[PDB]
RNA sequence: UUUCGGGAAUUCUUCUCUGCGGGAUUCCUUUGUAUGCACAAGGUGAAAUUUUGGGCAACAGCAGGUCUGUGAUGCUCCUCAAUGUUCUGGGCGACACGCGCACUACAAUGUCAGUGAGAACAAGAACGAACCUACUUGAUCAAAAGAGUGGGGAAACCCCGGAAUCACAUAGACCCACUUGGGACCGAGGAUUGCAAUUAUUGGUCGCGCAACGAGGAAUGUCUCGUAGGCGCAGCUCAUCAAACUGUGCCGAUUACGUCCCU
């Protein structure tokens, strides 16, 4: 058989990603045209599947390390920030964004609210990510 | 029963290693189940500043250093019996505090 | 089951040569997977050389302050160059660097002894300054250009291997032989 | 260009001290002239005993010291 | 390929802009559209961010024209805009194309005339 | 029918590797959950499979080993890993084994590379004040 | 330096890059971006086709660097 | 067969914590010795020459600095419309100029948009709360910020401390141009610290970018191994603000191992 991490991670994130725009029913919410992925960035993002691709990393990010909130994810998202004529520093990415891609995870069936404080995994979500290694295995 | 956890802390390494001894003798003389000592980890307070009085020279600094040492001690003994143990005369400079566990 | 290691798990090490008797003490040509080795070559005087010429090669990529201390980018651009080299001469690529090194520095020197006095020239000098002279070259050809550094790295050095003036060592190796001469 | 082996170390000259005195022995043929002949040249790079040297003309010689 | 109607220099909003480059960075050439501004401006108006600017067609000038012109009724919010509560006039608009020359003219003569300390 | 099992320990500068290697049914090797040839990039990959290719792949027949590390960075993790499996080896054929053999193991490893048994002590120095760094003194003007 | 490199390769230059570009030894973007005077761009794109194709083989990979040789 | 729970149950100290100990002595071999004191190369070894890096450091002096550290001080000056003290406001921040020390750059060994793996030193509040933080809410629609439950006298919470250099077989965009390089200068909303933000707070958004700058004349600073250089992170100052300082880790070289030409 297979399960995560025994794949390469950015090809089991690519799989899910096209598995959600295909299969239509994600709830994109529209601010995702309009918006930064955080302020640290300088410009927008330059892929139309860029919340697809999101959302399955933070799918991912919970398989590993479960009771994650939105300020762990923040870190695992962040950049360093130029700052015109001064030295460059560390920001973690915006939070609203992590909101929204585990509000959307959870209509679907795949994330729930945890135990004691952060988000968790559910039956369904644990089947769903193991079912998709495979087929990457597969090729 | 109980579990009364007993917390040495000190400045000066000899005094609280000494502590630590004699109360380790007395409740092995009191026929006590004993876990531990256990030495935490020890941590220094640093202050750095400049040696000259007022702006003039080479610009030099000394660095003064405060070390805090730290042992637990875990019995298994009803409180009227601990006193008994804990009872003589500590060194100055030694902190001993009594607590029970849940 | 042990097998010599062959550099990216593609070159072969096997009869590497250099055709000048002079240097055969100071290049080396021990077989190895990849540039990185971490150890402590500067501990003595003559220990530098037996580290592997190859990595020797990457060690001259690290130059500026934008370039300071990237040694897995020097690998990198090393696996191209390599490539790069087999296509342009259907050779083995380990033997065409070596040949470079082989001849990328002069073997008379003129110093301020003397006005100035023509010397001789260190095996180990020879082979310190074939490196540095041809990584230099390569790095200021690629500086505001369309060509890559890979591609830049890869012509200087089948230059310097045939001998040819097109190359920037052998360009600068022939004035500094040449002013020698003068100065004899 | 010829080839010499160094076989002694006639310690560190010049000013600022970044030249060295030793003296080579042209191995050249067998049978040949300048065979185990012996020169006094002057380095310009590090070196040890039993180093090799690519001599462009083997008719000068150093001066001592 | 080429199509015979490519053009080096397109005429925009009384600026030449340059044919030669991707769309969303030919018309950060205007001013008052950033780059932020030019992506969300082809997005509006339908058009690939791929294709080179000097592809563009007659009929596709007039729709970016008049998207610059009034981006609040094409549905761009109003914290995306650089004029938010003109000082004189109250309304939320949207500046380019020499008028932000004006308008900055405008603002310092301003605070001159009634004598502040930054003007 | 009895646990086979050992575990030993690799440094390089604050990274610390433990590997525990074990008897089983078929060879896997894993650093912190992903197997070899998973790990990124090429050049700290083929570092680590030298711990393998040096004495070869016939030794490693059925054990199963899994490396822990914590500490340091990209590369001081990689050479920490590489040494924490060649001596989990030699560590396993010095128990279940003779001494012929593991001696003939152990001089391959040593001829290689030293640092593939044997810890590197080299540590940052201390920075010290009226210096930027470690020996940088600050800058002096005349005029 | 005018460097007027294209950016939209004509049927012109479209020939040569199909007929003589596979006969090449040691083909690059940069290599082909100074032969037919076109921007590296468009250059990279036009080669990535050819792999698809199978009209030459790749040899070298990586993400930022593609080098190409003749079947 | 593998994988998961920051189920439960036994037993155990490889990794972590630390008070006192061990360990290196030119110890062993061979050179040249110059037969004394020693040296060079190798061996043994975690470590091989002051093991490495610090602290401490004699005697004599300087009319060096400090009377803006003190309830350390002689002489002298002011002392009720005080040179004492407090309160209001301003200044210490003004500028087509000169000099020292920094920060950011001039691009492709790059910029931008994604995705991966992954440190160390530290700090935390005075009848409960004034300090530091996690989680979810705000959210049927922007950042950042309102707000609500909790936890932590700090190996216990933060925390499995998801740092930035870095990597990517990402089939991503740009193509040698003052250009998607650079980010100075300025315009318009809005929030936050504070008794008070204009003469001077600080984040966040859209615009300006058309301001120089395409590698820097004569001169000149620092440096020999986990070092230089590059990269971030804590503490300190602190209601609010770090292009500084004091420490910490991460990536990690070229060159010499010499001399008395300059100082
Ligand atoms: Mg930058
Ligand atoms: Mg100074
Ligand atoms: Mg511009
Ligand atoms: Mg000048």
């Amino acid at each position: 058989g297979a399960s995560l991490k025994d794949v390469s991670a950015w090809r089991w994130i690519k799989t899910a990603a096209r598995h959600f725009k295909q299969e239509g029913k994600i709830f994109v919410p529209n601010c995702t045209e309009i918006m930064k992925s955080s302020h640290g960035r300088e410009r927008a993002p330059q892929n139309p599947d860029w919340y697809y691709i999101r959302c399955a990393a933070v799918l991912r990010a919970i398989y590993l390390r479960p009771g994650v909130g939105y300020g762990g994810l923040s870190k695992r998202f962040g950049n360093k920030k130029n700052y015109g004529s001064r030295p460059e520093h560390t920001v973690t990415s915006s939070t609203g964004p992590l909101h929204w891609a585990c509000k959307s995870l959870t209509k679907l069936g795949l994330v729930e609210p945890g135990a004691q404080s952060g988000q968790r995994l559910t039956r369904k979500g644990h089947k769903f990510a193991d079912s998709l290694a495979f087929q990457v295995q597969i090729r | 029963g109980q579990t009364v956890r007993l917390t040495i802390t000190s400045r000066n390494a000899k005094a609280v290693e000494s502590v630590t001894s004699q109360l380790l003798t007395r409740a092995r003389d009191e026929k006590v189940t004993i876990h531990g000592p256990v030495r935490l980890p020890t941590r220094t307070l640093k202050i750095t500043t400049r040696k000259t009085p007022c702006g003039n020279g080479t610009n030099t600094w000394d660095t003064f250093e405060l070390k805090i040492y730290k042992r637990i001690i875990d019995l298994h003994a009803p409180t009227e019996q601990v006193k008994k143990i804990t009872s003589f005369t500590m060194e100055s400079g030694v902190d001993v505090s009594i607590t029970i566990l849940d | 089951s042990s097998k010599t290691p062959k550099l990216f798990n593609k070159w072969s090490f096997e009869g590497l040569e250099t055709s000048e008797l002079a240097l055969r003490d100071h290049i080396s040509t021990t077989a190895a997977y990849v540039p990185h080795t971490s150890g402590r070559w500067q501990k003595r005087r003559f220990y530098k050389a037996r580290m592997p010429i190859v990595e020797r090669l990457a060690n001259g990529l690290m130059f500026k302050g934008r370039g300071n201390g990237r040694k897995l980018q020097a690998a990198r651009l090393l696996k191209h160059t390599l490539e790069i080299i087999h296509l342009l001469t259907d050779e083995n690529p380990l033997q065409v660097v070596v040949d470079a090194v082989s001849k990328g520095a002069p073997r008379e020197d003129s110093t301020r002894v003397g006005r100035r006095q023509a010397v001789d020239v260190s095996p180990m000098r020879r082979v310190n300054e074939a490196i540095y002279q041809m990584c230099k070259g390569a790095r200021e050809a690629a500086f505001r250009n369309l060509k890559s550094m890979p591609e830049c790295l890869a012509d200087e050095i089948v230059n310097a291997s045939k001998g040819s003036s097109n190359s920037y060592a052998i360009k600068k190796k022939d004035e500094v032989e040449r002013v020698a001469k003068a100065n004899r | 260009a010829q080839v010499g082996l160094i076989i002694k170390v006639l310690g560190r000259t010049g000013s600022r001290g970044n030249v060295t005195q030793v003296r080579v022995r042209l191995m050249a043929e067998a049978g040949s002239p300048d065979y185990n002949r012996t020169i006094v040249r002057n380095v310009k790079g590090p070196c040890k005993e039993n180093d090799m040297l690519s001599l462009m003309e083997t008719e000068r010689e150093a001066r001592r010291l | 390929l080429i199509p015979d109607h490519f053009q080096h220099i397109v005429r925009l909003l009384n600026t030449n802009v340059e044919g030669k480059r991707k769309v969303p960075f030919a018309l950060r050439m205007v001013k008052g559209v950033g780059i932020r501004f030019a992506y969300l401006v082809c997005k509006k108006a339908g058009i690939d961010v791929e294709r080179r600017a000097g592809t563009l067609t007659a009929e596709e000038l007039e729709k970016i024209a008049e998207i610059i012109a009034d981006p609040a009724k094409f549905k761009i919010p109003d914290w995306f805009l650089n004029r938010q509560r003109d000082p004189k006039t109250g309304k939320t608009e949207h500046l380019s194309s020499s008028m932000v020359d004006t308008r900055l003219r405008d603002d310092l003569e301003r605070l001159k005339k009634m004598r502040a300390h930054r003007g | 029918y009895a646990l086979k099992q050992v575990q030993t320990f690799g440094k390089k500068k604050t990274a610390i590797a433990v590997a525990t290697v074990t008897k089983a049914a078929q060879c896997n090797i894993k650093v912190n959950g992903v197997p070899l040839q998973q790990i990124l990039p090429d050049t700290l990959r083929a570092k680590i499979m030298e711990a393998i290719t040096v004495v070869g792949s016939k030794y490693y027949s059925r054990l199963r080993i899994d490396v822990a590390v914590h500490g340091g960075g990209q590369v001081s993790q990689a050479y920490a890993a590489r040494q924490a499996i060649a001596k989990g080896l030699i560590a396993f054929f010095q128990k279940y084994h003779n001494e012929v053999e593991k001696a003939a193991l152990k001089d391959k490893f040593l001829a290689y590379d030293k640092f593939l048994l044997i810890a590197d002590p080299r540590r940052c120095e201390p920075k010290k004040w009226g210096r930027h760094s470690a020996r940088t003194r600050f800058t002096k003007s005349y005029r | 330096e005018a460097l007027q490199n294209a950016v939209m390769f004509d049927k012109e230059t479209y020939d040569k890059l199909r007929s003589e570009v596979p006969k090449y030894k040691l083909i690059t973007p940069s290599i082909i971006s100074d032969r037919l005077k076109i921007a590296v761009s468009i250059a990279a794109a036009g080669l990535k086709q050819l792999c698809r194709e199978k009209l030459i083989r790749l040899v070298s990979c990586s993400s930022k660097t593609r080098v190409y040789t003749r079947i």
